[PDB]
RNA sequence: AGCCAGGAUGUUGGCUUAGAAGCAGCCAUCAUUUAAAGAAAGCGUAAUAGCUCACUGGUCGAGUCGGCCUGCGCGGAAGAU
């Protein structure tokens, strides 16, 4: 809308505890917990929420609106979870799922071990193709990029790791 | 990436962003049309 | 339709310029109008004329002047 | 390049730049190039805003320059004292003054005569602005 | 079609019209027949947008001062150097 | 379009019921030029010389627009329905044509249906010309 | 504003061009059809092609649009105890 103005709508068994500018939620995918910002004043008195700012301020309704889509994001995936998944294009890139630990053998003389968050779980059927799922999507984004950042796809060939949704370019090196 | 004092949009996909303290051209596609003001 | 009977203008598909430049086919009253008012297949409408005109005139701007 | 065929005299003092503009009417065509700040324009720079102009749009149109240095000015060679004389005539510049309109073109579309002048002004020197046909 | 409302200049000179124009107003002054010629001042930003049509140059107009609405004509009229703004129209009665 | 058209649009929505307007749907995919002129051509071929296939979807045009029949012509205002509107004749062959182009390559949206005028089922009824 | 869908034909036209075809480069941008086609704006294709864009319609629910006058700021702004 134009600031926060459609409001967020909670579903039932999502228990919601709201404590000034700290908020914590609670579902059967996990836990999380956000305190705001100064132009926070959200309020739960319906079966659902709907954001407000603190009067007094230049700025605000941006932030409320920033507020209102974190928080939204945070139900879905504290409500059902959100997961992504990362490809690896290429001769020799195993992928290994060592319970908490992912390892990661990519050309490398020297095999690269990942951790992952508490909150993060990850499986791959191959040795190419790992898909992970998480509560917080702004953490489930972190940790994806912490395991691309081992390769980024290189345009001259294509092999790297990447998202599913990435769409890589080959446009010319030499011609040979 | 091109560092300069005047800075534009070479085509329509490029889009202008002020981050900390610089003014920053992002292209999409290209990465060559990726700009800085310096 | 529009291309295969298009292509008989004057004995080649196309070969001039607009303006006044290396034109090789020329047109008369009938033959561009025939090609339109004979076929009953690709006529969006029931108008001939008016789809022949516009190729009459063009004609000229595509160098087979009148 | 402009230059006056012929002078009455060759050497003439530096001068000020005070007052207005007169010519600051588009009279000979129907968009201006106008001066909106203070200087002196070189006949070597008009020359080159002339170029740009000319390449920015083709034969398409007619272009006047309301404008003429008849100024020369001068400069003494390097290493050499004060005094003893003038130095000769290096180049010749004219006095430009607020509202002035240095280029005008007739038979052209808006925007093409806006993005020519805008290109004029990236060479010139002074600040200028678009300026289009008075109604009065 | 052109309607314009003025008032009367309390005072003239060059520091007046000066203050004027930075109060955002400019004078005027109207002239012609057989009476005496009268000095007024009008919102700039009004007469700056109607002079754009061709029409207020070429079709009378009326000006409106106590009351009093004169259809008058533009004869004259003093751009600022090099600024979009016009300074004193000139008014000619009949 | 601008309002200068959309009051045409009003005026001939409230003209053309009057001497009957046979309507129906036709396809995003089948109103394509490259496919849309056999549409066309039959259509104009079988009622005059003359063709409206053109879809003006409304949701105000389904409460004071196209609506001026018996009882029921807001069903085709919202959700993608498309207009085709025919001036000769409220019993003509004009859905004929379109159930006929429905063999062909045509399942869109409503089994090209409109202004229920012969109350006219999902199945057409012996009153159209066979 | 997003999303979805449409966005032909002569034409891969004719000079140079193993090639020029909407894109080394261009000389030339014409026309009917529809709501929509510009010898096509882009990438790139040897070059065709391909899609989006120009343009059009539909789903979404009250602000948005690009011009002027100016005020305060932003980067241009790197030197040697
Ligand atoms: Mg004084
Ligand atoms: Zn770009």
């Amino acid at each position: 809308s134009r600031v926060a103005k459609a409001p967020v709508v909670v579903p039932a068994g999502v228990d919601v505890k709201i404590n000034g500018q700290v908020i914590t939620i609670k579902g059967k995918n996990g836990e999380l917990t956000r305190t705001l910002n100064d132009a926070v004043e959200v309020k739960h008195a319906d079966n659902t929420l709907t954001f407000g700012p603190r009067d007094g301020y230049a700025d605000g309704w941006a932030q409320a609106g920033t507020a209102r889509a974190l928080l939204n994001s945070m139900v879905i995936g504290v409500t059902e979870g959100f997961t992504k998944k990362l490809q690896l294009v290429g001769v020799g890139y195993r992928a290994a799922v060592k319970g908490n630990v992912i390892n990661l053998s990519l050309g490398f003389s020297h095999p690269v071990d990942h951790q992952l968050p508490a909150g993060i779980t990850a499986e791959c059927p191959t040795q190419t193709e790992i898909v992970l799922k998480g509560a917080d999507k702004q953490v489930i984004g972190q940790v994806a990029a912490d395991l691309r950042a081992y390769r980024r796809p290189e345009p001259y060939k294509g092999k790297g790791v990447r998202y599913a949704d990435e769409v890589v370019r080959t446009k010319e090196a030499k011609k040979k | 990436m091109k560092v300069r004092a005047s800075v534009k949009k070479l085509c329509r996909n490029c889009k202008i962003v002020k981050r900390d303290g610089v003014i920053r051209v992002i292209c999409s596609a290209e990465p060559k049309h990726k700009q800085r003001q310096g | 339709p529009a291309a295969v009977l298009l292509k008989k203008a004057a004995g080649i598909k196309s070969g001039s310029g607009k303006p006044n430049k290396d034109k090789v086919g020329k047109i008369s009253r009938a033959q561009l109008q025939e090609i339109a008012q004979t076929k009953a297949a690709d006529m969006t409408g029931a108008d001939i004329e008016a789809m022949t005109r516009s190729i009459e005139g063009t004609a000229r701007s595509m160098g087979l002047v009148v | 390049m402009l230059q006056p065929k012929r002078t009455k005299f060759r050497k003439m003092h530096k001068g000020r730049n005070r007052g207005l503009a007169q010519g600051t009417d588009v009279s000979f065509g129907s968009f201006g190039l106008k001066a909106v700040g203070r200087g002196r324009l070189t006949a070597r720079q008009i020359e080159a805003a002339r170029r740009a102009m000319t390449r920015a749009v083709k034969r398409q149109g007619k272009i006047w320059i309301r404008v003429f240095p008849d100024k020369p000015i001068t400069e003494k060679p390097l290493a050499v004292r004060m005094g003893k004389g003038k130095g000769n005539v290096e180049y010749w510049v004219a006095l430009i003054q607020p509202g002035k309109v240095l280029y005008e073109m007739d038979g052209v579309p808006e925007e093409l005569a806006r993005e020519a002048f805008k290109l004029a002004a990236a060479k010139l020197p002074i600040k200028t602005t678009f300026v289009t046909k008075t109604v009065m | 079609m052109f309607t314009i409302n003025a008032e009367v200049r309390k005072e003239q000179g060059k520091g007046a019209s000066r203050r004027l124009r930075a109060a955002n107003k400019f004078p005027a002054i109207i002239y012609g027949g057989k009476e005496a010629p009268l000095a007024i001042e009008l919102d700039h930003d009004k007469v700056m947008n109607m002079q754009a049509k061709a029409e207020f140059y070429s079709e009378v107009l009326t000006i409106v001062v106590d009351g009093k609405e004169i259809k008058v004509k533009a004869q004259d009229v003093q751009r600022h150097p090099y600024k979009p703004k016009l300074q004193h129209i000139d008014f000619v009665r009949a | 379009a601008l309002n200068l058209q959309d009051k045409q649009a009003i005026v001939a929505e409230v003209s053309e019921v009057a001497k009957g307007a046979l309507s129906a749907v036709v396809a995003d995919s089948r109103g394509v030029t490259v496919d849309k002129m056999t549409e066309l051509r039959k259509a104009g071929r079988e009622a005059g010389v003359y063709m409206r296939v053109v879809r003006n979807t409304l949701l105000r045009r389904a409460v004071e627009g196209t609506p001026f029949e018996c009882l029921k012509d807001a069903f085709v205002g919202p959700t993608l329905i498309a207009y085709s509107m025919e001036h000769p004749g409220a019993a003509a062959r004009l859905f004929k044509e379109f159930a006929k182009a429905n063999a062909k390559f045509e399942v869109k949206a409503a089994a090209f249906e409109g202004e229920l005028i012969p109350a006219s089922q999902i199945d057409r009824l012996a009153t159209l010309p066979t």
